[PDB]
């Protein structure tokens, strides 16, 4: 019971914001988001430029 | 009080707002406000305690200052136009004098600092008749001059009224003060919809009155002035918990309760007149109002606070206190949303 | 019953809803125009009553 | 008449400023209230006499009667304050904040 | 907003012109709901006065239902008159001001060029 | 739709007039008949939508949700009948009344043809969930869970109300079919972006999106079993139905305004699956699994492919059934042991072999075992997301791997292993709870057998 | 007024001295009687907006 | 991400904001002298706002 | 002063940067004077000296908020060469929030002020660009 309480209902009572966990929470909550945003944005703009320029070929792609 | 002075004081309390609404002369509306204030003062002072003395004194000085500002504006309009009505070309300064004085009379922020002050210290029937009956006459005066007033000052007063009402009702515990800040927020909604559609102002006033009256009556059932005092209601009268929950949710504006209808139709008309920003801000402050209502619901109904040993005596005794008028108003203030086209005009 | 009943019921529903939408838009336009320049039944703000003016000859002839 | 009415309005404004700006005496606050009452009487009477409005001549008597009943009720409340707390200092009436 | 219309006789619940309107059919969902609210009011009153909820005060419950149906019927008649006169004033103003409400020559889906936004 | 709404309405006087020794039997039987009556909406022999009246309408998307709600209510009553046995008759009838009110309002919400009525029933079904969770929850933070749930939902829903009233003022009727036919493009302005965000955020809170999902795990942990079932099986899908309805009038700026929510959904399903791995609570594990699956539904709805919509709808139905089944099994163990700790009861395969079979079947449905509708929807969401961007397969693969890990970890640590021999209070099985798992699992197999019923609007 | 009880009952409790060109004691006209009369017969019947 | 930073960011921060602001707005001393000085300030501000709006 | 407030918008963003900073500092100073008057009215100090001290402190804090708001918004718009975009106003509002947090001596207030004031400034810029009405005259 003490282990479950410490793991669940005590973390926010015993949390105090420091510079270290502020930086850690910022990077862990945003860096993956920014990274995957850039990956998907560059891929989708590449696909969009290819498909309006006409070089990308969808030979049998009708189940999009 | 003997029945002679009871009848005379109650008749003058009734007569004030009736004179104010019936009269076409600004002077006779002013004397109707005078009857209302003078007649209701002895009923506040009736219990004869220092808190009643403080409440009566603060209420008197506030209404005295507001009535003199009303009289100043009436006299200035009579000097400018030669008539006794703000017709079409009365001065905007005069109209703003009327608006500030009537906002002082109503008790909305930033003129709201006396309404919890007065509502605390007086008995619950006094808070009921104040917060319900004493606002019809100033709202009647404001409705009569609706196309001339200044929407900027009205919207600013309404915004700050609901903001401080929500924050106060968030803060304290005392039930009368809770009702006072609820009144301040609802009057903010009323005043905001006033310059565009006074019919919705009257609809909000009627919904607010039929929601505010029965829960005062439920407070008068056991004279519960405290969150804890209404929290041990389940041992005293458990048949009231469901209606208390429904009335508090309707005051919060949760659908499908009919108390959602005034806020909804007010937002509809306000967006018809394109004040999106005000509509959204007012809606968030109404959410805070719903927060302290929901906290009250948690205290009284959804949990079960510990009780005393003498509640056994209170359950042994019988009571015939709740009249037939409670249930009618509670049902008409809880289950009336599908009649919304009939309620609106 | 069949597909024609649902088809024509949907047509009736669509006609009713479209007429209601047009009526609401026209109501907003009428209310806007009437409040802007009140000349119809609505937004007729009050005026001092004509019937309470003395027309009898008075003490001063310069009236 | 314009200068007279302007200084009457300024007298009302000064009495209103005094009424809003409390000192220690609720009695002085009430006296400022009747300063406003008197300014209203004078303005209404001067306006009626200037416009020759004998139909509106009842209005000063009306405001005198109603504001005098107001003053009587306020005096009764001040009497209750003084009887409750010995003195009539307005700072004693602050136990309803909580 | 409609209080200043011509022919407005003051404080009239139901003017004679309203008698040209169809009355409610007396078994319609609004009045049925009003009767249901009256019955629920009587039941809740029985609970609050700590009586049997359905087995006590049958005359009281009948009085609640009857009064609710009566008031609902007459208020519904007034509201129907109000909506009817609102629509009549609206159509009259539209007819009287035809330059402000022009019929738009609404054109088919053969000359208008809706932009195409692919989803890919 | 009236022939389903009206007898569900008449269930409440049946509840309050039935004998205290017959009320559970009567309400359960008549609610099963309600579900059987609600099965008539699948008579869809033509492409035209079933518009029953000017107020209620049926749809290939609305129909599975209505049938799921009408089927779920008797199972809610079955699940709730045990923990209310030491309660007063008026309290039991009040609980049944709340469940029936939930059922009625959810049918009316899914069958609403008009979004203002949809919002009215949205808050209407918000209310008795609050009442159920806060009154019949067990421990002391049920009030906190109710506050978080209600205010997340209401702060989401208020700008939805403002956006709906603006849409009505701009167009004229806000009827769904009128909007779908005479929709117009949006000029990609900042006001239109704010309008889009306002009418999207309510459902995004409800589903929930990652980062605003915090109300869901506490609500499911502190809720009663019927509350957990109704939340995880209907209300998230109610949000999902919300976006599918509202998204048709938001072309074309959803193409670029869809970007942050897809990313939040993918990284959130990975994060919540990781939390399911390192979670110490079984109800919290099921709740975070629900968050991950609803994140998949979010990503599909935002990428707006027809295969995404079809996979989303099938995942809605599949996840509702399997999450309700998982909550039912967890609640059976909870009434056995009076604890929600994941590791306290370990060797339950020994003493509950049939319930271990139900556990295995539920987790196999959870980790998307083919040919079930779970993997059917998940695979079509994968196809549509890969068509949207080929790099989504990395996040999908991580999510599927962690999904298999947390499902098999739950089975291994709850059923497999040595029996905790100190748990002497392990009653063998209730026919009620075994029937509850069977009524959860059989419609999953039937929908696996015929997946055309839940393919949604597009196909 | 907000309530038209005076107009419904046909009585005139306070409507007969609203303005300067109303009834006066012993037929003594107030100042600007002609001007205010012409303003009122101008403004009558057209409403406040058209009157302004 | 759950038990520290999202909970610190959205819900507890809104609750702390509203608790601080309700303490600030309900720090009232119950003195009608201060209340009427506040009312005088309101009158001055509304007069100024009318003067600058016209 | 209404002419001052409408002379804020006579020139686009990124031009007359000193003038924009001065106007926004004046607006913040007026708001600070109003708030300080309310504070010393509702919550009187123990003596006039620290009453005037808190008036000056509140006025300087709000004036610093306005000054950093105007300077940051103008600098961002000028160096990014796009005036009619709400991101510049969001960075300016965040700078005002960090100014509030630096005066309050708390990074929590700094972050809350950043988010809230940036959002408020962004919607203010959006409303100014796209004709939102804060105080609409009754039309219907
Ligand atoms: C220019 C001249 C001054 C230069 C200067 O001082 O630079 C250092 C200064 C930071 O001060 P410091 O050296 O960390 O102070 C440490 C204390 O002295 C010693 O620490 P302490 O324990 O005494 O202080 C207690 C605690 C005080 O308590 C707090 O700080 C409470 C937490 C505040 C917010 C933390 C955000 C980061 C965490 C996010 C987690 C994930 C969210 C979900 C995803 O302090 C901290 O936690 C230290 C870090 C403070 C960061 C403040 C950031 C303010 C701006 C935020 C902008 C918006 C961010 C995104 C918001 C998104 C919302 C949806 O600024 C910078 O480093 C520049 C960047 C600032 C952020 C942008
Ligand atoms: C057993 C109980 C019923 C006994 C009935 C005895 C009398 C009888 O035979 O009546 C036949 C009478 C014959 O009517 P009809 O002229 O043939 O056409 C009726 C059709 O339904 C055609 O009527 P309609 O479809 O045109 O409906 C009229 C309209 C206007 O009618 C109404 O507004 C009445 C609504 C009643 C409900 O209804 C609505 O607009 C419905 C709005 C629904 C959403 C409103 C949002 C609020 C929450 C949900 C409703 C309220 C429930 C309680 C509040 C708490 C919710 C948690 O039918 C009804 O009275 C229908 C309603 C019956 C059930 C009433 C409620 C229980
Ligand atoms: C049926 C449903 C509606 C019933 C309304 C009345 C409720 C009532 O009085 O219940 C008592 C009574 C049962 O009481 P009992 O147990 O026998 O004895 C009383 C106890 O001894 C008393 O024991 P106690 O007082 O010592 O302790 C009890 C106390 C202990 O306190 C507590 O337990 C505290 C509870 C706290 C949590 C609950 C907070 C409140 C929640 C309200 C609902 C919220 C969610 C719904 C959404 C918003 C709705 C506004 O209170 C309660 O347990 C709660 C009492 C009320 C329970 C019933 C609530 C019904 C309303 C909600 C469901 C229906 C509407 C929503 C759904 C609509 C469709 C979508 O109920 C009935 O008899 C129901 C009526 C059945 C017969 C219907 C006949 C219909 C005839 C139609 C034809 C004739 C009329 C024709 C009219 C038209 C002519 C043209
Ligand atoms: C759960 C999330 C809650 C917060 C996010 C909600 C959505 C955010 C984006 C939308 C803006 C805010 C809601 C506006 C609702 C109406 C939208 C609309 O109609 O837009 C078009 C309208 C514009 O109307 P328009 O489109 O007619 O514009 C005029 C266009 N011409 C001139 C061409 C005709 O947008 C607005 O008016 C938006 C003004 C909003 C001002 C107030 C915002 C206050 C803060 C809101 C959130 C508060 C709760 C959260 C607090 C923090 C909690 C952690
Ligand atoms: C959007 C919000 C952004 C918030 C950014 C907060 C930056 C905080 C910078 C900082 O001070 O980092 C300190 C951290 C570890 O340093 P310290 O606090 O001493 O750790 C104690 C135990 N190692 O230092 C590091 O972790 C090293 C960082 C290197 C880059
Ligand atoms: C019991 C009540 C019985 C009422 C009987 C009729 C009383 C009456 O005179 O009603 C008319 C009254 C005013 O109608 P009208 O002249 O249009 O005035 C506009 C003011 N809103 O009409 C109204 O006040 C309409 C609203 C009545 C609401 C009644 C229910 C609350
Ligand atoms: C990634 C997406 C990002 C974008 C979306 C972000 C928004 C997500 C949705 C919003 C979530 C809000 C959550 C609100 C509930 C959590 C707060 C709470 O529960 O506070 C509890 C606390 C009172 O607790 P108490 O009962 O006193 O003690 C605990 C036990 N005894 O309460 C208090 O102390 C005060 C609580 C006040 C009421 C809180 C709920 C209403 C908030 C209204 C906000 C209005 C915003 C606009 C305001 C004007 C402009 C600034
Ligand atoms: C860029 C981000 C600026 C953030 C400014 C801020 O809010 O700082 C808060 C901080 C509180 O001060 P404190 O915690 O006492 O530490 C003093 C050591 N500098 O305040 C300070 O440290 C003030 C430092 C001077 C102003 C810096 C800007
Ligand atoms: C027109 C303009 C209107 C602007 C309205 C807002 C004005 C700025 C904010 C004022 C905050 C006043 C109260 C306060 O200081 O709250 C900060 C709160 C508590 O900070 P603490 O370190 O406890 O300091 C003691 C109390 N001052 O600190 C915290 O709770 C720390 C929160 C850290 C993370 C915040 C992230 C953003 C939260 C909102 C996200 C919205 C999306």
């Amino acid at each position: 019971i003490r282990w479950t309480y410490a793991r669940s209902a005590n973390i926010y009572p015993n949390f105090r914001p420091t510079p270290k966990n502020s930086l850690l929470g910022a990077v862990a909550g945003f860096g993956p988001l920014i990274f995957w945003y850039y990956v998907f944005k560059t891929d989708r703009d590449r696909k969009e430029r290819l498909i309006q320029e006409g070089k990308l070929d969808r030979k049998f792609n009708i189940s999009y | 009080m003997n029945p002679i002075t009871l009848a005379i004081i109650y008749f003058t309390i009734f007569l004030g707002p009736v004179i104010t609404m019936s009269s076409t002369n600004l002077m006779l509306m002013w004397v109707g406000l005078e009857f209302s204030l003078l007649a209701i003062i002895p009923m506040l002072i009736n219990k004869k305690n220092p808190r009643s003395t403080e409440a009566a004194t603060k209420y008197f000085v506030t209404q005295a200052t507001a009535s003199m500002i009303i009289l100043l504006a009436i006299v200035l309009n009579y000097k400018q136009l030669g008539t006794w009505m703000f017709q079409q070309q009365t001065n905007g300064l005069i109209l703003n004098m009327t608006l500030m004085a009537l906002s002082m009379k109503l008790g909305l922020a930033p003129f709201h600092f006396w309404l919890p002050e007065v509502t605390q210290g007086i008995p619950l029937h006094m808070g009921l008749i104040l917060l319900t009956w004493q606002k019809i006459a100033p709202l009647s005066i404001l409705i009569q001059i609706y196309p001339l007033l200044n929407s900027t000052i009205i919207l600013m007063l309404a915004i700050t009224s609901i903001f401080m009402g929500a924050w106060g009702g968030l803060n304290q515990t005392q039930m009368r003060k809770i009702m006072a800040y609820s009144s301040i927020a609802h009057m903010g909604w009323m005043l905001a919809i006033l310059p565009y559609n006074p019919s919705l102002t009257l609809l909000n006033l009627m919904i607010y009155i039929i929601l505010t009256a029965p829960m005062f009556m439920a407070l008068m059932l056991n004279n519960s002035m405290t969150i804890n005092s209404i929290s041990l209601l389940w041992n005293k009268t458990p048949a009231m918990l469901t209606m208390i929950s429904l009335m508090l949710l309707s005051l919060g504006g949760l659908p499908p309760l009919t108390g959602f209808l005034p806020k909804w139709i007010i937002i509809t008309e306000l967006m018809k007149n394109n004040c999106l920003i005000m509509a959204t801000l007012m809606a968030m402050m109404a959410l805070l109002n719903l927060f302290f209502y929901t906290r009250l619901i948690y205290s009284t109904s959804l949990t079960m606070f510990p009780t005393n040993n003498n509640s056994k005596m209170m359950t042994h005794q019988t009571k015939t206190k709740p009249n037939l008028m409670f249930s009618t108003l509670a049902i008409m203030s809880t289950m009336t949303l599908p009649l919304a086209p009939q309620l609106i005009t | 019953d069949g597909p024609e009943k649902n088809y024509e019921k949907t047509l009736a529903i669509l006609q009713i809803e479209s007429e209601k939408a047009e009526l609401r838009l026209k109501e907003q336009e009428v209310r806007r125009l009437m409040r802007a320049r009140g000349d119809g039944p609505w937004y007729q703000f009050p005026t001092p009553e004509k019937e309470f003016i003395d027309h009898s000859p008075k003490a001063t002839p310069d009236n | 008449m314009p200068s007279t009415f302007f200084n009457l309005t300024m007298a009302f404004s000064l009495s209103l400023l005094g009424t809003l700006m409390f000192r220690s005496h609720l009695m002085s606050t009430l006296l400022c209230l009747e300063g406003m009452v008197l300014s209203l009487f004078i303005m209404t009477s001067v306006t009626s006499l200037n416009s020759n409005s004998m139909s509106s001549m009842p209005i000063p008597i009306t405001i005198l009667v109603f504001a005098a009943c107001e003053a009587a009720v306020g005096l009764a409340l001040l009497v209750k304050v003084s009887n409750t707390y010995g003195t009539d200092y307005v700072q004693n009436l602050n136990l309803l904040q909580c | 907003m409609m209080n200043g219309r011509p022919g407005h006789e003051p404080l009239k619940f139901l003017p004679d012109e309203a008698r040209s309107l169809p009355p409610p059919k007396l078994n319609d969902p609004r009045l049925v709901y009003m009767g249901l609210l009256g019955y629920c009011t009587g039941l809740m009153d029985n609970m609050l006065r700590m009586r049997p909820v359905m087995r006590a005060g049958l005359h009281r419950q009948l009085l609640f239902v009857t009064s609710f149906v009566f008031a609902g019927y007459f208020y519904l008649k007034r509201q129907n008159y109000l909506y009817a006169v609102k629509d009549h004033d609206m159509f009259g103003y539209i007819k009287l001001h035809p330059e402000d409400f022009p019929e738009k020559e609404k054109k088919t889906y053969a000359e208008i060029l809706e932009p195409f936004h692919p989803v890919r | 739709m009236l022939k389903i709404i009206l007898p569900s309405l008449m269930l409440l006087p049946l509840t309050w007039l039935s004998s205290p020794k017959k009320t559970w039997t009567n309400v359960t039987s008549y609610s099963f008949l309600i579900s059987l009556t609600s099965l008539t909406l699948l008579w869809q022999t033509d492409e035209n939508y079933k518009n029953f009246s000017n107020m209620f309408s049926s749809d290939p998307l609305s129909t599975p949700l209505i049938i799921l709600t009408a089927w779920l209510l008797p199972l809610m009553l079955m699940a709730s009948q045990n923990h209310l046995k030491k309660d007063n008759n008026v309290l039991q009838k009040l609980y049944i009344s709340m469940l029936i009110s939930l059922q009625i309002l959810l049918i009316m919400t899914f069958s609403a043809t008009e979004l203002i009525m949809f919002y009215i029933l949205f808050e209407a079904t918000l209310i008795p969930t609050l009442i159920i969770i806060t009154r019949w929850g067990n421990q002391t933070e049920r009030l906190n869970a109710g506050i978080y749930f209600l205010f997340y939902t209401l702060i989401g829903s208020i700008p939805l109300l403002i956006a709906l009233i603006l849409i009505q003022n701009h167009v004229g009727t806000l009827n769904l079919m009128i909007l779908s036919f005479t929709t117009h493009t949006l000029d990609a302005s900042w006001s239109n972006n704010l309008l889009w965000l306002a009418c999207m955020m309510a459902f995004l809170i409800k589903m929930p999106l990652y980062g605003v999902h915090l109300w869901l795990p506490k609500a499911h942990v502190e809720a009663p079993i019927a509350g957990s079932m109704i939340l995880a099986a209907i209300l998230l899908k109610l949000g999902s139905y919300g976006m599918i309805r509202i998204s048709i009038i938001l072309d074309p700026l959803t193409k670029y305004m869809a970007y942050p929510f897809i990313l939040l959904s993918l990284w959130g399903m990975i994060m919540t699956s990781s939390i399911c791995l390192r979670q110490t609570d079984l109800k919290s594990l099921i709740a975070y699994s629900s968050v991950s699956h609803m994140a998949l539904v979010i990503a599909s709805i935002m990428i707006q492919t027809p295969w995404s919509f079809m996979g989303a709808t099938m995942l809605m139905i599949a996840h509702g059934l399997t999450s309700s089944l998982l909550f039912c099994l967890a609640n059976s163990n909870y009434e056995r042991i009076h604890s929600r700790t994941m590791i306290m009861a370990r060797g339950l395969q020994m003493v509950f072999p049939l319930m271990a079979t139900w556990w295995l079947m539920a987790s196999l449905a959870n980790l998307a075992l083919p040919p079930s509708i779970n993997l059917m929807g998940e695979l079509f969401i994968t196809m549509s997301l890969f068509s949207w961007s080929n790099f989504t397969i990395i996040l999908m693969g991580i999510n599927i791997i962690i999904t298999g890990m947390y499902s098999m970890y739950m089975i291994i640590t709850t059923q497999r292993g040595k029996l905790t021999n100190h748990m002497i209070n392990l009653q063998p099985s209730h026919t009620r709870e075994l029937t509850l798992m069977a009524l959860h699992m059989i419609p999953l197999i039937l929908l696996t057998t015929s997946p055309k019923l839940i393919t949604g609007l597009t196909m | 007024p907000f309530l038209d009880i005076q107009k419904k009952l046909g009585i005139s409790l306070d409507r007969h001295f609203m303005f300067l060109s109303a009834e006066q004691p012993y037929k003594n006209a107030a100042r600007c009687h002609a001007f205010e009369k012409e303003w009122i017969e101008c403004a009558h019947g057209i409403g406040g907006t058209r009157a302004k | 991400l759950d038990l520290i930073w999202l909970e610190k960011t959205i819900p507890k921060s809104t609750s702390t904001l509203h608790t601080n602001m309700t303490t600030l707005t309900t720090n009232q001393k119950g003195l009608i002298k201060l209340y009427f000085m506040s009312f005088l300030i309101n009158i001055i501000l509304i007069i100024i706002l009318y003067s600058i709006n016209l | 002063v209404k002419r001052f407030f409408e002379s804020y918008h006579e020139v686009p963003d990124g031009t007359q940067c000193h003038r924009k900073t001065y106007i926004t500092t004046a607006l913040g100073g007026i708001c600070g004077i109003i708030g300080s008057a309310y504070s010393v009215s509702l919550n009187p100090a123990d003596s006039t000296l620290e009453a005037v001290a808190r008036v000056g402190r509140y006025t300087f804090t709000a004036a610093a908020i306005g000054a950093m708001f105007g300077l940051t918004t103008c600098v961002s718009a000028q160096v990014r060469e796009k005036p009619d975009d709400p991101l510049n106003y969001f960075i300016g509002g965040c700078a005002g929030g960090l100014t509030l947090g630096a005066r309050t001596h708390s990074y929590g207030t700094a972050a809350m002020g950043c988010v809230y004031m940036g959002t408020a400034a962004a919607l203010f810029k959006i409303g100014k660009l796209e004709g939102w009405e804060l105080f609409p005259t009754p039309k219907v």
